[PDB]
RNA sequence: UCCGUGAUAGUUUAAUGGUCAGAAUGGGCGCUUGUCGCGUGCCAGAUCGGGGUUCAAUUCCCCGUCGCGGAGCCA
RNA sequence: AAAAGACUUCA
RNA sequence: CCUCGCAAGAGGUGCACAAUCGACCGAUCCUGAUGUCUUCGGAUGGAUUUGAGUAAGAGCAUAGCUGUUGGGACCCGAAAG
RNA sequence: GUCGAAUUUGGGUAUAGGGGCGAAAGACUAAUCGAACCAUCUAGUAGCUGGUUCCUGCCGAAGUUUCCCUCAGGAUAGCAGAAGCUCCAGUUUUAUGAGGUAAAGCGAAUGAUUAGAGGUUCCGGGGUUGACCUAUUCUCAAACUUUAAAUAUGUAAGAUCCUUGUUACUUAAUUGAACGUGGACAUUGAAGAGCUUUUAGUGGGCCAUUUUUGGUAAGCAGAACUGGCGAUGCGGGAUGAACCGAACGUAGAGUUAAGGUGCCGGAAUACACGCUCAUCAGACACCACAAAAGGUGUUAG
RNA sequence: GCCCUGAAAAUGGAUGGCGCUCAAGCGUGUUACCUAUACUCUACCGUCAGGGUGCCCUGACGAGUAGGCAGG
RNA sequence: GUGAUUUCUGCCCAGUGCUCUGAAUGUCAAAGUGAAGAAAUUCAACCAAGCGCGGGUAAACGGCGGGAGUAACUAUGACU
RNA sequence: GAAGACAUUGUCAGGUGGGGAGUUUGGCUGGGGCGGCACAUCUGUUAAACGAUAACGCAGAUGUCCUAAGGGGGGCUCAUGGAGAACAGAAAUCUCCAGUAGAACAAAAGGGUAAAAGCCCCCUUGAUUUUGAUUUUCAGUGUGAAUACAAACCAUGAAAGUGUGGCCUAUCGAUCCUUUAGUCCUCGGAAUUUGAGGCUAGAGGUGCCAGAAAAGUUACCACAGGGAUAACUGGCUUGUGGCAGUCAAGCGUUCAUAGCGACAUUGCUUUUUGAUUCUUCGAUGUCGGCUCUUCCUAUCAUACCGAAGCAGAAUUCGGUAAGGUUGGAUUGUUCACCCACUAAUAGGGAACGUGAGCUGGGUUUAGACCGUCGUGAGACAGGUUAGUUUUACCCUACUGAU
RNA sequence: GGUUGCGGCCAUAUCUACCAGAAAGCACCGUUUCCCGUCCGAUCAACUGUGUUAAGCUGGUAGAGCCUGACCGAGUAGUGUAUGGGUGACCAUACGCGAAACUCAGGUGCUGCAAUCU
């Protein structure tokens, strides 16, 4: 999708830095267990039958594509700041890359 | 060709529609030349310039104004022979003209759904000819002034708007016209 | 159903420029700054790309409320429905020009107004309106209680 | 008639990422072989007509012409 | 223990 | 209202009411004194959105009545499960 | 039709409700069967149809917009009413910018006719010239979408001052205004009208006029601007929701509108004149028809 | 203009009807009449202005379904 | 399932269906053994029948086509 | 007797599982399906409008791409068409002149701009966090969007400033739960750990886009209703369809008009077909046929007539004119084909005249077969066999009688 | 007579012959060693003068472009308002308004502040 590079240095939002700094971009997937969750009332729910309410979810509508999935983490401090709506795929990543200019050839 | 009188047509219907854009496939200009005779003439020569001028307001038919300009020639070019005098149609055809065309029986009405629906599929082309507008205007030599008036007398039988025969005066006459040199 | 209801469209007459109006604007608009109180058209010009109101707002009159950085403050009304409001339009000072009426309004009010002052010394025109003048008011007067009197027809009973 | 679906050398059909087009057969070219043919080396397209966009269009839109499938109700 | 077909001319 | 002049009226003085303004009390958000100095409890001050307090100060009780949800809920009407 | 066999049938008698029962048709299970019947749950629930019972007064509708598994309904504004609170509305004229649509300009451009006239590019003949096709350039008939100037027309918003002190302010320890206060000074219209609580019927419209947009058209479809009908009587129009006059407590007298005056049928067989002789023809609008072509020596101009 | 010609339809003739034709046609002017719940006026019922002493008076407005409210 | 007889009942296991063996390889639950560990919670040894990965299967549901070129006349087309 | 820590029973886990059960099964829409997008949202016109403005109205895009396709500043000014340069045509290329918005500006549309917002070179990350006055949303209603800030922080830049995402007009996701972020609050004797609950924010599906967990059939049907909506009859219209008029190109040996007659064009009718959605969904009996009646004129025959390319004579065309118009075969057929007749065997209407008269063959229930389609149920304007005709006349209308 | 700083109105200043701010109120050329542009001092970034009016700014002078007006076109096209006629469509009528060309004219700029002059 865009190129954004995993190191930059971008403001960190947290009142121990204040300024601008490094921080390292990252994708953020999914975590559960721990069962004191939507997962509890699953269990509840189906014992006989039916579930409920843990019924929706899938199946699909579809769509194409999703928008931008990210924590910019501070490595001064170690705390970090979130990212406000863009649209993105995807994302692409590998921790540098440019898209750079140049040449020629290609 | 296809039936429909005129009915359909001669009053003034539609935001015009003839825009480029927005009508690929129009059926074809039928008239065949819209100068006529001498072509190669100035208009200088003739001493006699006759024209036909509309008492309504209508669109005429791409067809009748061919088969009234046509009609017109005829008489001109038996009578004063090929190298005759000279004509100019005052009104071209470019007003394009919808109708929905011939549906089926499938019982499969219009099949579009129930319908109809702009976006209607071309017919062919008509002009405006709104009142007291000239059709045609005829230039010639007085020993022939007969000659174009049945011309334009078996022209006004091929289109439905009721026109009038008329003598010119423009600028000058055709003499006040002349006199710098 | 269908279409939009859109901000950009039936434009194409007002956003346009005259042909003697083409080309680029001249940086002085741009730079003038006005007072509360004054009196300024609302059109925007073609030749700037932002700070432009809502379209559907140009060739009304308003009154300059009060600023708030580069662009101003305009107090206007609309119309139709039931209570509407006033509005406030934050529209840059290239989109807002002047207007002559008032002042050519308010110079002849106040030249007339040095006229019969030695008219109110010696001389006698009118006699009828000097009665309420001298009686008459105080507000201080100047005020925001006058502004909703004003508001309140604007959302009119009959049109409706 | 609507909505779907196509078309590339003599012919049937592969193919693309926007910058690059093939195969197979059929044919024309020799050699085989008594002589033809099978075989064996050699050879060669305005990618349906059409307009448009772009840097660059076989490739991306829009239309027609033709050949296809699929509908078709209560009279 | 065999790859391989036609055939087509002048008393 | 009074001070007035009186068939008008203004200036003072007190304010319902509404519009306009500020200012405070909590919440947040941010500097944080005095400092204690393991610990950290909290003046000052501002910006904010919201909620509260003063000239935006008052009910509760039963009553007859209206609306709303309800319960069958103005009445009846169905094949139904 | 069958009639000696998978025959016919009497008695006693088995199998009971998504079960039975079937040589299976969804046939049959006591007049009830794509799921018996009885009773109960039940006064099921029904955006659906129907109905909802005394008088009077003042006011008096909406058929619209957003949302909505939403379009036969809700919801919320939109449109009405009561009950009170408190004491301003409009309009020419001025100024602004804007519909539009006709002839130019740009862009597109069907699309002719085209003289003059520089230059393409090919070959092909002859004595640099000079036949042959394309094509600038000044130059000519009307259409269409931008734009001038639009012309228009509805619109369509818009109708206190000074001084004094004190404070602020954004912007060089720099220049200014403009803020806020505190105090003093001096200034054609008429109730059409402000605010609040609560309430209801929608949340299906219709016609005409004007301006349209689709549709051959339509007592069509779908907008705009307005009046009426709905919810508006009475008078006119043969009848007749929305055509004209007219907005209606009662009762009377007078006089009128619209429109009419031979009779039906008030009220003229009115007055000046002219055409028409077909029974044209007794008709604003209207399910009122009548055209192209119109002759024409009918009359007239 | 007129008029005929264009001008053909289904249970029975009409411009509402009879049906007059220097008009009872149609057009140009024009005189007099007729005619609504309109308009004006008389009397008087409600509302609202209001006044005045449970009551009297002045003048204006005043159809009505859904529907609100209020008196009976 | 089909339908006296009588002559006969061809090809197709790709999909679907069903089934067969699976002592060994990727998926495949639980208890269950192990690891961190106070707990549990995370994770990891181990696989049954099932998916896979392979054979059978039409008197198992069913299925049994698409453009050309081409005769020493033309039409057709044995054949490429 | 067999067998045996199994098996069978108790319990649980995975797999299969329409047998059974409960349910759902998309809106708009000139009938609903079918087809599609006009489900969210922007345009240029519609649009008469300040604003708000419809139709499956026109034409036409968006559901991405992008750390450069952001930012800023310095420095340059186009596309281009002519000329010029061996080779090169596609020929860049480079050069010179002339060159104001016709170029460029990622992407619709349209608008808009020349030391520019365009083009280039460097430098860079402010595509930062926080709060958002307000408008658009929408006049009051959210997300979202945008235009402005002030705090916090930096950039470039000379600096002023600019920079609150993308040339401009603005480019989309609530809600539990999850995830993650912040520094902090919190879980009932004390006390110590774990993991909970929570503060403000961001991200994970809902394009049925202001938000559901979700397929069909019914011809075995059933119910509530609707003429708010179809088939229908009637009506409107009259494209179509029938017929006519004008004009008369042309053909008829020659000759417009004996006859035939295009293109074009105006009409008329309402009897085909469509269109509509006015009427009827507490019910209008269907086609067709039979039989009984009354009619129409656009007349097929008969009467009277005109013209002729009328010698007779069969004839052709046409005027006036409404006082008969067979019987059969095939088919349910209307229609039509077809046969012999005839003077000639016309066409049209009366609710496609005609079911309180008949018929019942077709359409059009319930059973069944075949082709075709559908996994299936079951479906086809596909074909086929079988498959019902209620009522005692109050009024009116009239034959007849009194 | 005003050249020029800085502007404003920004088509009355777009374009193409040729006269003028000028012996100490320009532009040019020359140092282009260099801060500076590079790919060349061209661009530019800098230091300066043989002198030259040729261009430059701008002033002097002529046409197509254009605004503004007068003149017909003469209220014409069109238009809200009320209504008569036409078979239809369509038209007119009074009430208020009023574009297109034509030819002629004005202007090849204006206006203000300062560097302020021989």
């Amino acid at each position: 999708m865009v190129n954004v590079p995993k190191t930059r240095k971008t403001y960190c939002k947290g009142k121990t830095c204040r300024k601008h700094t490094q921080h390292k971009v990252t994708q953020y997937k999914a975590g559960k267990a721990s069962l004191f969750a939507q997962g509890k009332r699953r269990y509840d729910r189906k014992q006989s039958g039916f579930g409920g309410q843990t019924k929706p979810v899938f199946h699909k509508k579809a769509k194409t594509t999703k928008k931008v999935v990210l924590r910019l983490e501070c490595v001064k401090c170690k705390t970090r700041a979130q990212l406000t709506l863009k649209r993105c795929k995807h994302f692409e990543l590998g921790g540098e890359k440019k898209q750079k200019g140049q040449a020629l050839q290609f | 060709m296809a039936r429909r009188p005129a009915r359909c047509y001669r009053y003034q219907k539609n935001k015009p529609y003839p825009k480029s854009r927005y009508n690929r496939a129009v059926p074809d200009s039928k008239i065949r030349i819209y100068d006529l005779g001498k072509k190669k003439a100035t208009v200088d020569e003739f001493p006699l310039c006759v024209h036909l001028v509309s008492n309504e307001l209508e669109q005429l038919s791409s067809e009748a104004l061919e088969a009234a300009r046509i009609c017109a020639n005829k008489y001109m070019t038996t009578v004063s022979g090929r190298d005759a005098f000279h004509l100019r149609v005052r009104v071209h055809p470019f007003h394009v003209l919808r109708i929905n065309k011939m549906l089926s029986c499938a019982g499969a009405d219009r099949l579009q759904q129930g319908m109809r629906g702009a976006w209607g599929k071309p017919h062919g082309l008509a002009a405006r000819v709104d009142i007291g507008q000239i059709i045609f205007s005829v230039r010639t030599k007085d020993s022939n002034k007969d000659v174009v008036v049945e011309g334009l007398r078996r022209a006004r039988y091929k289109f439905p708007g009721q026109q009038k025969i008329i003598l010119s005066k423009k600028w000058g006459f055709t003499n006040l016209d002349r006199p710098e040199y | 159903m269908g279409k939009s209801h859109g901000y950009r469209s039936r434009t194409r007459y007002m956003f346009q420029r005259d042909f003697r109006k083409h080309g680029a604007v001249h940086l002085s608009t741009y730079l003038k700054v006005y007072k509360v109180g004054d009196i300024v058209d609302i059109k925007a010009n073609g030749s700037i790309q932002k700070g432009m109101p809502h379209k559907f707002y140009q060739g009304k009159t308003g009154v300059v409320y009060n600023v708030t950085k580069s662009s101003v403050g305009v107090i206007i009304n609309k119309m139709v429905g039931n209570r509407y409001l006033e509005k406030r339009l934050n529209l840059r000072v290239e989109h807002i020009k002047h207007s002559k009426c008032r002042q050519e309004f308010l110079e002849r009010v106040k030249a007339n107004a040095a006229k019969r002052a030695e008219a109110k010394a010696q001389g006698v025109a009118v006699q009828l309106k000097r009665q309420p003048a001298q009686p008459r008011e105080s507000r201080i007067v100047s005020t925001e209680g006058n502004v909703p009197q004003t508001l309140a027809p604007v959302p009119y009973e009959t049109f409706i």
